[PDB]
């Protein structure tokens, strides 16, 4: 009821605990599974959504409430991805190559971001502290940066060419460029293909869960090179075979919604401080 | 006797005239900006 | 916070990143104004309020049909100046109907399932390319009233290439539903109450805005400001120079994570 | 000023903590990067070594203070690591088929080691404890091996001929050897083209921070094999372009120094105990 | 140590002598025995190092505990002086051509130099203390200095041009250069095969002895010329035969270490202490 406040709660010890809600959330949540465009080739059997759907029933969810969205990759899947389930879980296919796009994608969608608009053709931008970054997302986003000295001239570049600017992403789908904080850099993006925000990540989002499938420790969702955390929302998989996997998800669905809790940010009581 | 630190201090701000003044008659030289990079090694056309 | 939401607040009578700016303006502003650099004066204008340099921002639309196709709210306090044309009203009023307030949107799908709005808080808005409603209110046996389930050209009509339109039929009745999903899409919404963080500032005309569905109250909240204009220049130097009272108006405790004008549930 | 001789050290758990010294310690200290070749390669710059100590400035290291240092491959720089800033930063690319030659370049710079010469040929070594192993490095180090037994004779070779030693090593520009304890070998090292030294593992080297630039977690700094401990000197990066890696090397630079200390071994303080 | 090395030591004058620890330090300590190249020539065998060996075992050190390094001459042993051992013994010969060459490798090995990097062609360098000097070491040292004043003009010089420069060093491997303290200098140094570092004498260095082979008393371990310290560890002996000069040096191997202090060797093998 009072939404704009941060009020102390006092709890006690010895307060017995409450039942399983385990059975109670099962019954009134909605599960989202993000597996790629190759799992449903391999299991080739058009009705694999339905005996899922029994499965899962089996295991206490009701047979309208598990959701099943298909990715071509992960990086067509990393423009713009909207995850609106209650509990998301992704399957993301490991490639050796492909390791920092991997690392941008969780640190993309395992964490909350709060973003402002970037008009790079009218201001110079700055980054503030260090959960300041620049994520950008397009059909082909290749950014390049001029930093600027006190003078507001550029640093190893000239703000009036374009080719001297320092070139930090090439044509990616997804990328979170971070630079020296209190520099005031001119940027080079094409606008025409992407779009870049200026952005701030406020802590973990708990609602969704990365199950990297047949790799290793590879996962880096802090810009911070003296930290690599391994939360509990980003489990790994080894696998030969996708009906195995799914299984292994379906059986062990308990386990993972106990990695995941409900996004703070969203439901009732966080209205007012971001959203709802 | 102390006074004379403590007015040292107070009038130090007339310095910055001071250095003004002494701005006045210098030689200013003035940079330019330098090429550098990765300059690429271009030769003549084959040639006969 | 959530943990001390259902808590009181005493306070005693006897006691005595930064903020963004976006600017929604019709790209018939921009034309009329006929500079290429009028954002690098405004936002040093802007300065001269308090703004940073690189906090204002502005976006531009084609037109209030256009801008009505998922509206996106960018910046912690969103000015939208919207042009008034007569022949437009009910479009105006349906962009500061969700706009100007916080709706929440879940999934519907017309084919396989009938639906009913449960209370007066409850709509169903769409929006896309074109958007074609026609209902057919049904009974306590399924069967429609004026309209046949099975003969969708007997459904009636309440939406014709529609960019956005809000739905509001009689409660406690289910309704067969034809949109034309391939174009455009439908949810069903529910007001929460006021998105502080946004004003709609109306340029020219009179008061016309009606963002209650409700045809009883008709109320003009302090975000809702009317100015006229001939030259944008004008409308311009005006936004800014009392940028401090559209900004009293304002509350920044509204914006979402996510630019989009309604929550979204499965 | 009492060198040479170790003292208790008495202090109380209520002293106030001092101010931050990080200031102070980046003003009067000096900072040394090691990169690839290829990374000067990819930058494509040459006033990029300036504009990096532009950046460090923002940072508060003084100009000049910052120094970039240049290494063909790691199998190269691999021959004599020598490393002398006060603090030291290795950025070392990942690959799998240099796995082990990672791991022992980590082994050598990571830690301190005290080290005897070795002259093949005239003596027998054995190797006395855990932290005693046989340091090979040159252009081209090939060492073989030959356990002799309490007799003097070789098991499993021949003293006489060589072509039976067991070999441990071909043509490696660095190599860690352990064999097994209490056992006296006879060697065949080119010496002509490498040199061994019988070394004692004493301790961490806290000056000097490895950064590995992709890749997983593969470091193994000890030879215990139950043992593989990623100290916080060891940190690990996914990347694309060597522009942002260097920008995340600035940024975080605090923090790179915060898992850092001064060499203990070096410094006045530590003074007639080995140097200075 | 270091949180200790500013606190006293308390002894009382009755605490009883413990016994002799020469044999435990013969055991766990290492003895490197620097001899040029004429002296194995004339001892003209294959197995002397053996023998040598053998004989110091009948002295009480191990088996492989004594290490044989060979130099050219003293000129060529100059250029970065290796000291591996705990004990460094270093047989030197006698030239009375070569009396200051001999003193200026003495200076540098028997002492303890803290050195820094000198970029002559930026920086004009000046001394501050007795202490300061400049160690030139390369193939060919040629040191041409030229001496500055308040104006930053040239005194019986012209910084433009070379020619004019004060030549204090021409085709040496060593040299050890002491100008005017408090004077700034340009620096003309045959970079190619010459390197320069300005150093400071920390003090003595107790585990390197040097036996004169040969000659009088002539080292001159000191700049100053009011003194001319003949210390322990600076040994003189006359000689006809190598062989007796061997033998010499191991019967009285107690006598030589004993002049020697150990805990003075420091982690690496070089004559200073390189700092950035
Ligand atoms: C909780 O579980 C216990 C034991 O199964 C049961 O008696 C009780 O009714 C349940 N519900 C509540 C609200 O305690
Ligand atoms: C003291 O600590 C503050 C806070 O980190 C810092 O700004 C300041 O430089 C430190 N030193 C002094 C002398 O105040
Ligand atoms: C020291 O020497 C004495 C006299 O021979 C002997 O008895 C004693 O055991 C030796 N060792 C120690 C540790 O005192
Ligand atoms: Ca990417
Ligand atoms: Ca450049
Ligand atoms: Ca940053
Ligand atoms: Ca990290
Ligand atoms: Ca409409
Ligand atoms: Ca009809
Ligand atoms: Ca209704
Ligand atoms: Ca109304
Ligand atoms: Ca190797
Ligand atoms: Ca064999
Ligand atoms: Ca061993
Ligand atoms: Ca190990
Ligand atoms: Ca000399
Ligand atoms: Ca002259
Ligand atoms: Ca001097
Ligand atoms: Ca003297």
């Amino acid at each position: 009821q009072n939404y704009g406040i941060n009020l102390p709660i006092t709890g006690s010890m010895d307060t017995a605990y409450a039942n399983s809600t385990q059975e109670e959330t099962f019954l009134t949540s909605t599960l989202c599974l993000y597996y790629p465009t190759e799992a449903a080739t391999e299991i080739n059997d058009n009705s694999w959504k339905d005996t899922l759907s029994q499965l899962f029933l089996t295991k206490g969810w009701p047979t309208g409430s598990v959701y099943f969205k298909e990715y071509t990759d992960i990086a067509s899947f990393s423009v713009d991805p909207q995850l609106y389930c209650d509990y998301n879980v992704v399957l993301m296919k490991y490639d050796a190559t492909l390791q920092l796009d991997m690392s941008e994608l969780a640190d993309l969608i395992l964490n909350e971001w709060l973003c402002n608009p970037m008009d790079i053709t009218l201001y110079y931008y700055q980054q503030t502290d260090e959960a300041n970054k620049w994520i950008s997302m397009g059909s082909s986003c290749t950014i390049k940066v001029c930093p600027l000295n006190t003078q507001t001239l550029g640093i190893g570049c000239l703000t009036t060419d374009t080719a001297t600017f320092e070139e930090v992403a090439t044509a990616e789908k997804l990328v979170i460029t971070d630079v020296v904080d209190g520099v005031n850099h001119k940027l080079d993006v094409t606008t025409a293909t992407c779009t870049i925000r200026n952005c701030k990540k406020l802590g973990p989002r708990e609602n969704v869960a990365v199950i990297q499938v047949g790799g290793s420790d590879v996962l880096d969702i802090t810009a911070d090179p003296t930290t690599a955390p391994q939360t509990e929302r980003m489990m790994r998989i080894n696998w030969k075979k996708w009906w195995q996997v799914f299984y292994t998800v379906v059986d062990y669905v308990n386990q993972i919604i106990q990695a995941m809790s409900k996004r703070s940010r969203s439901l009732n009581s966080a209205a007012f401080y971001y959203r709802i | 006797a102390s006074l004379i630190y403590r007015q040292l201090l107070t009038n130090s701000y007339t310095v910055d005239l001071s250095d003004e003044i002494q701005e006045i008659g210098s030689t200013k030289t003035q940079n330019v900006t330098i090429n550098l990079g990765p300059f690429a090694q271009t030769g003549y056309a084959p040639v006969n």
